[PDB]
This record gives C-alpha cells, sequence and structure tokens, in this order.
C-alpha cells in the first residue's frame, strides 16, 4: 500500500492534518511496517494523541500486535503518555496484554516511573500479581528502578 | 541468540524506543555497541530510557563476546 506507507510516515512525524487527509482518501488504517508497527503503535510510542484519536475513529485495531508481542497500550504506558493510555483503554485496549518477556502495561509503567499511569491501569483492572518471564511483578520492577511513589501504591496490593 | 536492536529493546522493556533506531538505519546491537549517552540523546531517545539502554550496551561490552 503506498497510502499505507504514507500513513505510517505521517503517524511517525506527528502530522495530524496529513493523517486525516490520508484516512479520508482510503489509506489502510492497519498498515504495518517491517517490525509489525501500525500507525497506532507509532503514534502511541511517539506521543501523538490527536493521531491516536483519528486512527481509532477510522477503525484502527486497538490491540494490534507487532512481531515481539507489543500492543500500542504498553508502548504509551512505557513513555508516560497518560492521555494516550486513557484513550486506548476507553477504545478496549487489553489492560493485561503481555509481550514476549511477559511484561504487562503495569510492569512497564512501574519500570519507567509513571505514577498516574499505574493508578489509571489499576482502576482499569491491571493485575498486580502478574509475573513476567523473570518472575517479577510490577511491584518488584518499581523497587529495582527506584520509583518510590509506585512502590508505595503497589506495596502488598 | 538474537543480535537485533528490536530483541535487545524488548528485553530491556524499551520497545517504545525502536523507531528512534530504525529511522537512522540502526538494526543490530553491533552498530550501537560503541554509543555514548550523548549518541543516544542525539537519537532523541526519551531521557527516561537512556541510562537503561546505555547499561544494556555496557552489559554487551562486559560479555567480551
Amino acid at each position: 500500500s503506498d497510502l499505507g506507507k504514507k500513513l505510517l510516515e505521517a503517524a511517525r512525524a506527528g502530522q495530524d492534518d496529513e493523517v486525516r487527509i490520508l484516512m479520508a482518501n482510503g489509506a489502510d488504517v492497519n498498515a504495518q511496517d517491517q517490525y509489525g508497527w501500525t500507525p497506532l503503535h507509532l503514534a502511541a510510542a511517539r506521543g501523538h494523541l490527536e493521531i491516536v484519536e483519528v486512527l481509532l475513529k477510522t477503525g484502527a485495531d486497538v490491540n494490534a500486535v507487532d512481531k515481539h508481542g507489543n500492543t500500542p497500550l504498553p508502548l504509551a504506558a512505557s513513555v508516560g503518555h497518560l492521555e494516550i493510555v486513557e484513550v486506548l483503554l476507553k477504545a478496549g485496549a487489553d489492560v493485561n496484554a503481555q509481550d514476549q518477556f511477559g511484561r504487562t502495561p503495569l510492569h512497564l509503567a512501574a519500570m519507567w516511573g509513571h505514577l498516574e499511569i499505574v493508578e489509571v491501569l489499576l482502576k482499569h483492572g491491571a493485575d498486580v500479581n502478574a509475573q513476567d518471564k523473570f518472575g517479577k511483578t510490577a511491584f518488584d520492577i518499581s523497587i529495582d528502578n527506584g520509583n518510590e511513589d509506585i512502590v508505595e501504591v503497589l506495596q502488598k496490593a | 541468540t538474537d543480535c537485533s536492536i528490536v530483541s535487545f529493546l524488548a528485553r530491556l522493556g524499551c520497545s517504545s524506543c525502536l523507531d528512534y533506531f530504525t529511522t537512522q538505519g540502526l538494526t543490530t546491537i553491533y552498530q550501537i555497541e560503541h554509543y555514548s549517552m550523548d549518541d543516544l540523546a542525539s537519537l532523541k531517545i526519551p531521557e527516561q530510557f537512556r541510562h537503561a539502554i546505555w547499561k544494556g550496551i555496557l552489559d554487551h561490552r562486559q560479555l567480551h563476546e
């Protein structure tokens, strides 16, 4: 897809008006790059909220997975894009999706020290006892990385 | 064992950083094995991930493969 390649670039570059015009002209909303990223993956990772919104409104797959088991929600949760996390959850993102290392969105919010995202994920049913492939919970990872605000909210949850 | 940047970032919990390597033609750990904190900053890796990625690169150097 040429428009699909254009849409992935526009989503990468954060050009909302360009994404809207490509979607109006029939661009494949679920186009993939070589790593299995969709425009929604790119917008979630690079913090393009209005593009996430437009893509979801034009039929983007909120639970699309790349070639290493990543959905868009854990990418937004990792970087700390709280608004994107909430929009993805409201569109039906799997709150306890696990990547190839068994990390959930809660693991990655705890890893990179995003307190308000951890709190939002808990409200949406994030699993505090979920273990990754190293046997670790979000709580264990929050200790390992010194994210003290998160240690206090996850302690004996 | 997988020497891809995509696997390396997955193991580190930094998959959200992948596209900052891809846009510069970086695909293997051997291409970035000599990168400083400064080189990573120049990729526009969000600051929160730089130390982890750099320690991953260090851990790779420390293997003396």
